[PDB]
């Protein structure tokens, strides 16, 4: 389990959290390409709606 | 109907048992009324197993409303006879008595007739399994790409 | 029929029991007759399961019009014997009684004879299934493109 | 429910037996009350075989809190009748008694209604054996190369 | 539980029988208590066949303690009813009595329930015989030369 650690220390008692968005700003977004995926299916054919629709 | 309250049910049951009826020139002791009402409540909660038993429309008396006697039972007109016959059978042992053969027969018949319509309703058939094709005769389904039944 | 009211039915039942008749020197006090009429109403309501039981033409009394006794029962000429024999059997336990064997046999016969005609009416055959072909020998259906029975 | 404590269960059992009630003239000593509560605890703990017998919600009384009577039994509304009918049957031999046929039949039926839901829940199918193939028709299994069922 | 001693088991058995209770004004006799404790020790020794019979957790008193009564019995909470019902049945003939049908039936049921879990535990299946191969689809076994089952 300790092989998965990503921070040095844990959250301890009076630990102040600091907000990082202190003014309004349009975002710039970077990523590793395989970090966002889109999953897609057709609408199931046995649905309650789409009963008489071709 | 003339049997519209838990007291009416209890008086009918005691009259059937021959404990408290004008044909016997006796009358209901209030303690017996309380005991019979408690027996009716326990029996009705046992029959209606929180929705998975026999459905009759009986309205259980909540704790707050002080006298449980006097409230409408809420039963339909077709359950009253079964309810008070079975109540007479249930409360016969308090007096070291035994409900007679006719009372027992009517209790059985009434309970069966009470559950008849619920049994008819609950005799439902499960849907097709998830591995059953819809066939090519179902042209609409096979054209909308519905080749197998969903299941569940 | 001379028996035209719910109280007439009850009087016939009591006479069959031997408890009270027009010839007896002692009679039942009217609370007993009211209890018997309530028993009759409960029995008839239990029989006629909201239209799905035994059809007799019985007219249930309304609470607004006060006395149930005095209301015509509406039964045909052929149901009176069955109804009051069953009533004698049902209200025998009030008087520490057991209806005799002949009364019980007549009650069974009358109830069965009451349901006979309604059973003959209810014995019906369901239509052809939705997957049943109409047949090419029907001509009209083949030309109208009605090759399969509708169903349901 | 008017029955909300172990003492109330014992009182209902004694009333069913005809030994003591609210209308009675003689009452049992609280030592006998305590003995009957001990019997009820024993019966409940024999039913509930440490979690793998009959599940009821019954709450056991700890020795730290002195009075065993006065603890709410924790039962549902539909189990009270079964519990106190079986309790009456079990405590009848104390008084050189024998519970009557109606109480015995009601005890049987009530215990059975008690265990019905647990039986339904425990009627579960085992998973596939560890040597059974999953089949080529399963898309996710084919994609994951899971060729046999896990098992256990 | 409240029944936490061999003496408590003895008094419960005598209360079931009707020899020494509060429902009957009679009190326990010390000779009867010692004889019942002797019967209980013998009966439990016969049940627990040196570890190969009914396991209950009973603590067999040694000769060191003079009064056998007063010791904790060590039974589980679910064994008390079975133990004292069987004890009452066993010690009935000392007083030329006969245990009632309820006590006999509860004794049978309690003993069967006592052995239920031990029977489930002991329903074990023997390993493969030393003369079967492990098959060739077993990978490891055949690669490390377990061509046959070890057995025993």
């Amino acid at each position: 389990q300790r092989a998965y650690a990503n921070v040095n220390t844990s959250l301890a008692d009076a630990m102040a959290v600091n907000i990082l968005n202190v003014k309004d700003a349009r975002t710039n977004v970077f990523w590793a390409d395989d970090a966002i995926r889109i999953v897609s299916q057709p609408i199931p054919a046995n649905h309650e709606l789409f009963a008489g629709m071709k | 109907m003339q049997i519209k309250t838990k007291g009416d049910l209890v008086r009918a049951a005691l009259r059937k048992l021959g404990v408290a009826s004008d044909a016997t020139l006796t009358d209901v002791e209030p303690q017996s009324m309380q005991d019979a009402v408690d027996d009716l409540e326990a029996m009705m909660a046992e029959w209606y197993q929180d929705g998975k038993g026999i459905i009759t429309g009986y309205v259980f008396s909540d704790d707050e409303n002080p006298p449980a006697e006097g409230d409408d039972h809420g039963l339909r007109s077709s359950a009253v006879s079964a309810v008070f016959h079975n109540l007479a059978c249930r409360i016969a042992p308090d007096y070291a008595l035994e409900a007679t053969a006719k009372i027992i027969a009517t209790a059985k018949y009434g309970k069966e007739l009470l559950y008849k319509q619920t049994a008819i309703s609950r005799a439902k058939r499960a849907p097709y399994p998830s591995r059953m094709p819809t066939g090519s005769g179902n042209s609409f389904a096979n054209l909308n790409e519905w080749h197998y039944f969903p299941g569940e």
